[PDB]
RNA sequence: CUACCCUUGGUCAGGUUGAAGUUCAGGCUGAAUGGAGGACCGAACCGACUUACGUUGAAAAGUGAGCGGAUGAACU
RNA sequence: UGAGUAGCGAAAGACGGGUGAGAAUCCCGUCCACCGAUUGACUAAGGUUUCCAGAGGAAGGCUCGUCCGCUCUGGGUUAGUCGGGUCCUAAGCUGAGGCCGACAGGCGUAGGCGAUGGAUAACAGGUUGAUAUUCCUGUACCACCUAUAAUCGUAUCGAUGGGGGGACGCAGUAGGAUAGGCGAAGCGUGCGAUUGGAUUGCACGUCUAAGCAGUAGGCGAGUAAUCCGGUACUCGGGCUGAGCUGUGAUGGGGAGAAGAGAGUCGUUGAUUUCACACUGCCGAGAAAAGCCUCUAGAUAGAAUAGGUGCCCGUACCGCAAACCGACACAGGUAGUCAAGAUGAGAAUUCUAAGGUGAGCGAGCGAACUCUCGUUAAGGAACUCGGCAAAAUGACCCCGUAACUUCGGGAGAAGGGGUGCUCUUUAGGGUUAACGCCCAGAAGAGCCGCAGUGAAUAGGCCCAAGCGACUGUUUAUCAAAAACACAGGUCUCUGCUAAACCGUAAGGUGAUGUAUAGGGGCUGACGCCUGCCCGU
RNA sequence: UGAUAUUGAAAUUCGGCUUUCUAACCCGCACCACUUAUCGUGGUGGGAGACAGUGUCAAGCGGGCAGUUUGA
C-alpha cells in the first residue's frame, strides 16, 4: 500500500539543510518508484508533488566482535514539494 | 600485367595485374551485400584442414550463376572486380529493370546483348541449354545438374570443349583435360572466362599472401616425430621411410584418392 | 610482469556462475556436491 | 596467463628519401607536378642483442646503460 | 643458535610557531628542492566504504607517532534530457518443431540473447565538511497526455512487406574554419632604499547550449498488391549536406586587485580538433534498427497553456599505499587532456597549470664491493674475444669508391663553417603601407682555450662464411647458420572434390569449382641441375 | 575387396556372366505447400537405379593409434 512505501523520516545535518530549503529526506522500501513515493507523500501528508529524488545504498559493514557482517541495504529518497509543509519535532 | 620497379629490396620482383579491364565503377553494386565472416575453423571450432586464416575483409558477391531468369534481353552496366572469385565479373541489368552480377568472359564490351534460355544465340555472352550449342563450342560454366547453377568451369581464366554428343548427356572436355558426359539439360555459358593472365602475377612480398587468407606453412621435415612422420632426426634429414608422407600418415607423392565404387564412375572416361 | 588472473566480472559469472553451472548436467552435479558438503557459498 | 583464430574498436611526435602515373624541351634522356614502399633516421609503443648490478633479491625472470622494430607478417 | 647480526624497498630538506604525558616523523608558516607528454587533470576495468567530520593509539605502519588507506561514533552517492535498461544487430551463445544419437546427449531451421559498434532530446554558472550535465540560479529540448482547433468527411496512421538511406578499407597532399599560443598603445596595482632607472614593474584581455540569420562538399516529364523503387525514348543555373562566424541568450553570469561598487581591443602565428570529404592505391573494405518512402490494410479529426516522464550506475582509489603481483612491493595496467622558453618534434634542458619531498634516522668520511668523474707517458701491449669504457653525433655547404639485380651501395669515406655586435639588404605571406610574423645573403668589428661553449642527436673502412631480404622462435640459461617467406617443382583432387574434425548428423574446404583446393620437397634472383629401374 | 539381407521385373552367352525397364532404395537440385524461414515433412518434375548406402560375416592394407617384450 502507501503506508508501507514510506519507511522512516531521516534526520541528519544534510536532511536539515533539506528541510531548510523545502526538501524532506525519506527512507523508503526497495523496488518502490519515485512515483509511489510521491503518491505516498500525498496520501500520507496532504501536500503534493514537485521533485521526488531517489538513490540506493549498498549494505555497509560492521563488526560486533568475531562476527563482522553487513547491514541492510538502504533506499533513501528525499522529496520536495510544490506546496505543503510536513514536520513533527 | 604491370612490372614493379625494384625500389624496395623486399618484393623487388613484384607484379600487379594491370586492372584497366576493371574500368567502369570501382565500387560494388549494393545488390550483393550479406556475408561472409571469415572462418578457417569448422563448426565446433576445431581447426579442420587449414593453413588458412587472417586476411582482408570481403563482402560477398551474389552472382547469378544459375541464369534461371532466362528470357528477357540484358546489357552490361559495368565490368567491376570480384575479390571472392579470381575473375572480375560484369554487372548486367534486365529489361525488367532487375540487375544481376554475372561472370565476365574475355572480351565483352561495356554494352552487350545475349540473354539466357531457349534461344540459340551461340556467340559469346550468357548461357544457353544444353544439348544445344555447336559441338566444338568455346563453352564454359557447365552444370552437373539441371538448374543447379553451373558447378564446373569458373575461376579466372577457364575453358571447356563442347566436342561430342552421346545422347541423354553431351560430352565435354574440362580444362583439366578430363572428358566426360555432362547431362544435356545443363546451362553452359559461351566464351573463355575472366582474366587471361591471373596466373602470371607473382606475389612478390611475403604477407601479400597474408593479405589473402594464407597462413605460412611449416614443412613436415622439420618439427618433431610426434608431430609428423617426417619429424625428428639430427640436422637436415632424409625422408627416411619410402614414399613421402602427409601428416596423419598415408603416402602423398602419387597415391590416388578417388573413391572406390563412385556413383559417377559410369558417366566419365 | 602480468600475472595470471586479470579479473572481469562478466567472465567470472560466465563459466563459473549459477546459470552456467545449471546449464550442463555436470554443473548440476557440481552444485549437488558443493551443496552436499554444505558450502556457505555455492557458485559465484 | 599463454598459442592460433573469429567479430568489434583504438594507437603510431617529428624529420627523410622520391616508385608509378601526368606534364614542357627528347628518336626509351634532363626539369616540374606527383606521393609509392613488409623504404630510411628517430620518441610514443612493442621488443629483448650486450653488459654490469641484483642472486635468504625492490622482483619466483627485474633494474641502469647502450640495443632491435617502429605504415606494418605493426602494436592492443 | 646464528645476533643485537643482515635488513628497514630508488628520492632533499632546514628552521620557526602550535599541539601534546611524550615529537626528526602530526598541524601551521617561510625558504629550499623534485616531476612537469607528468610524480599533473579526467575517466574505463578492477576493487567495494578505502570517501567525510569528530574523537582514539593496544595491534596494523619495516623507526616514531599527537598521525593514517588503522580504531570507535556519527554521516555521506539526488538525472526525462550523461553510461546502461524500456531501441538495433556482429562474432559467438542459445536453438520451438526438426536430423542424429548405448544412455548421458551432439548438431540445427524459425526465432531469441549478445556491444567492443549503429541510433539516442541541455547547457552555463553557483554551492558543501563529504555529491553534482543529477542539488538550484538562469536559459532550453525530447516524448506523451489533457484542454482550445484556421484546414478534411464510403484529410490523418501507415505496415513486423518490397524501396531509399543508415553503410564504412588503406595511404597522401593542399585548403576553409576553429580551440590553445605569442606581443602591444584600454584596463585593474605598485613606484622600489643595494650603484642605476621611471612609455617602469607584474598581473588580465571571457561567456554555453539550444534559436534566429548565411557560409570548402556532393550530385524532370511518361509508360510496363503500389503513385515509390529499378529499366528507356523526345525535349537547355538548384535538390542534399555543412565546419564556423554575426545576432539574440545578457541590463545575466563571470571576473582583477583592496581602501572601508570594474576590462572585453588589436595584430600575429595555428593544430594530431572539424571531412573517408577530396585525391590516389588494391589486398576490393559488417549487420540490423532508428529515419525517409511507396502502398497492403486501418481509423469519426489530425503554434497557445497546464500537466506526465520509470529501473540500474553515481561515494573514493584508478601509472596506484585502495587494481593484478602473499607486502603501504623499483614490475604489470585501455583511453582522454596535454601550456612556456629552446627546437623539425609528443626529442633535449629548465619552468606553467598542478603535484611531491617518497614511513627510520644521527654521525664518521677506514678496508672491500657498488654507481659516478678525472688521470702523466704509452695506446689493445689486456683478453677466448676491444667485453666494458672511450671516441662519433645537430644544422648549412662542399665532396663521395669497388660493386650493382641500376633501385642501390650513401650519413660511404671524408672536407669547411657555426658565438656576439654593427651596418648597408634582400626574398617569402598577412594587411589601405604602416608592423606582425620567418630568414636568408654581404661587409666590417668584438671576445674566449674552446661558439650546436649546457642537455639531448651515426664511429667508420677492408675482407671471408651462413641466410636472399622485412618478419618468427625456445615466457623463466640458445634470436641463430634454425622456422617463415615470394619463387620453383612433384603429387592428389570433376565437386555430396580430394584433404580434414565428429564418422552421427552437422561442418571446414568454399557460399570455392583445375589460372582452383589439399599434401610433399626446395626456398629471392642469376647460371644450371647430369649417371643408375630393390622398395 | 567378396559372399549376403535390404532386393524387384524381363531379355543373352553356361544358379553365375552382360544389358533394359521401375514399384524398392538415393539426390549436398528444380519447383509447390506447411512457413513472414537454404533445417526438416510431404507433393510433384526430372536424376540414378536393384548396383550405390546400410547391418552381418569374410580376406587384405594399416606405428595413424594402443599394450608390451627387447636375458644373465
Ligand atoms: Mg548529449
Ligand atoms: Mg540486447
Ligand atoms: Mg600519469
Ligand atoms: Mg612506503
Ligand atoms: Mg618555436
Ligand atoms: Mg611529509
Ligand atoms: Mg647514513
Ligand atoms: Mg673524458
Ligand atoms: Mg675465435
Ligand atoms: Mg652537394
Ligand atoms: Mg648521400
Ligand atoms: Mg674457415
Ligand atoms: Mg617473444
Ligand atoms: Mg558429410
Ligand atoms: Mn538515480
Ligand atoms: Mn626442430
Ligand atoms: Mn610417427
Ligand atoms: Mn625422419
Ligand atoms: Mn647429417
Ligand atoms: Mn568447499
Ligand atoms: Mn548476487
Ligand atoms: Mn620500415
Ligand atoms: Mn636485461
Ligand atoms: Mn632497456
Ligand atoms: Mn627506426
Ligand atoms: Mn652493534
Ligand atoms: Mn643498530
Ligand atoms: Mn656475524
Ligand atoms: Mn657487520
Ligand atoms: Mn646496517
Ligand atoms: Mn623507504
Ligand atoms: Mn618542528
Ligand atoms: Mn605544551
Ligand atoms: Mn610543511
Ligand atoms: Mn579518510
Ligand atoms: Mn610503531
Ligand atoms: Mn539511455
Ligand atoms: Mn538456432
Ligand atoms: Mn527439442
Ligand atoms: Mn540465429
Ligand atoms: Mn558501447
Ligand atoms: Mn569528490
Ligand atoms: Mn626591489
Ligand atoms: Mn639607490
Ligand atoms: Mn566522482
Ligand atoms: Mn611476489
Ligand atoms: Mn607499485
Ligand atoms: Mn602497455
Ligand atoms: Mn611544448
Ligand atoms: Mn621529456
Ligand atoms: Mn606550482
Ligand atoms: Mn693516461
Ligand atoms: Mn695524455
Ligand atoms: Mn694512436
Ligand atoms: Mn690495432
Ligand atoms: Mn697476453
Ligand atoms: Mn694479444
Ligand atoms: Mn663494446
Ligand atoms: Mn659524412
Ligand atoms: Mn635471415
Ligand atoms: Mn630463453
Ligand atoms: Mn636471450
Ligand atoms: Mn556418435
Ligand atoms: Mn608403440
Ligand atoms: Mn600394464
Ligand atoms: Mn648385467
Amino acid at each position: 500500500e502507501a503506508r508501507d512505501i514510506l519507511k522512516r523520516p531521516v534526520i541528519t545535518e544534510k536532511s536539515s539543510e533539506a528541510m531548510a530549503e523545502d526538501k524532506y529526506t525519506f527512507d523508503v522500501d526497495t523496488r518502490v518508484n519515485k512515483t509511489q513515493v510521491k503518491m505516498a507523500v500525498e496520501e500520507i501528508f496532504n501536500v503534493k508533488v514537485a521533485s521526488v529524488n531517489i538513490m540506493n545504498y549498498k549494505p555497509k559493514k560492521k563488526r560486533m566482535g568475531r562476527y563482522q557482517g553487513y547491514t541492510n541495504k538502504r533506499r533513501k529518497a528525499i522529496v520536495t514539494l510544490k506546496e505543503g509543509s510536513i514536520d513533527l519535532f | 600485367i604491370k612490372k614493379y620497379k625494384p625500389i624496395t629490396n623486399g618484393r623487388r620482383n613484384m607484379t600487379s595485374l594491370d586492372f584497366a579491364e576493371i574500368t567502369k565503377t570501382t565500387p560494388e553494386k549494393s545488390l550483393l551485400k550479406p556475408l561472409p565472416k571469415k572462418a578457417g575453423r569448422n563448426n565446433q571450432g576445431k581447426l579442420t584442414v587449414r593453413h588458412h586464416g587472417g586476411g582482408h575483409k570481403r563482402q560477398y558477391r551474389v552472382i547469378d550463376f544459375k541464369r534461371n531468369k532466362d528470357g528477357i534481353n540484358a546489357k552490361v552496366d559495368s565490368i567491376q572486380y570480384d575479390p571472392n572469385r579470381s575473375a572480375n565479373i560484369a554487372l548486367v541489368v534486365y529489361a525488367d529493370g532487375e540487375k544481376r552480377y554475372i561472370i565476365a568472359p574475355k572480351g565483352l564490351e561495356v554494352g552487350q546483348i545475349v540473354e539466357s534460355g531457349a534461344e540459340a544465340d551461340i556467340k559469346v555472352g550468357n548461357a544457353l541449354p544444353l544439348q544445344n550449342i555447336p559441338v566444338g563450342t568455346v563453352v564454359h560454366n557447365i552444370e552437373l545438374k539441371p538448374g543447379k547453377g553451373g558447378q564446373i568451369a569458373r575461376s579466372a581464366g577457364a575453358s571447356a570443349q563442347v566436342l561430342g554428343k552421346e545422347g541423354k548427356y553431351v560430352l565435354i572436355r574440362l580444362r583439366s583435360g578430363e572428358v566426360r558426359m555432362i547431362l544435356s539439360t545443363c546451362r553452359a555459358t559461351i566464351g573463355q572466362v575472366g582474366n587471361l593472365q591471373h596466373e602470371l602475377v607473382n606475389v612478390g612480398k611475403a604477407g601479400r599472401s597474408r593479405w589473402k587468407g594464407i597462413r605460412p606453412t611449416v614443412r613436415g621435415s622439420v618439427m618433431n616425430p610426434n608431430d609428423h612422420p617426417h619429424g625428428g632426426g639430427e640436422g637436415r634429414a632424409p625422408i627416411g621411410r619410402p614414399s613421402p608422407m602427409s601428416p596423419w600418415g598415408k603416402p602423398t607423392l602419387g597415391k590416388k584418392t578417388r573413391r572406390g565404387k563412385k556413383s559417377s564412375d559410369k558417366l566419365i572416361v | 610482469v602480468k600475472r595470471t588472473y586479470q579479473p572481469n566480472k562478466r567472465k567470472h559469472s560466465k563459466v563459473h556462475g549459477f546459470r552456467k553451472r545449471m546449464s550442463t548436467k555436470n554443473g548440476r552435479k557440481v552444485l549437488a556436491r558443493r551443496r552436499r558438503k554444505g558450502r556457505k557459498v555455492l557458485s559465484a
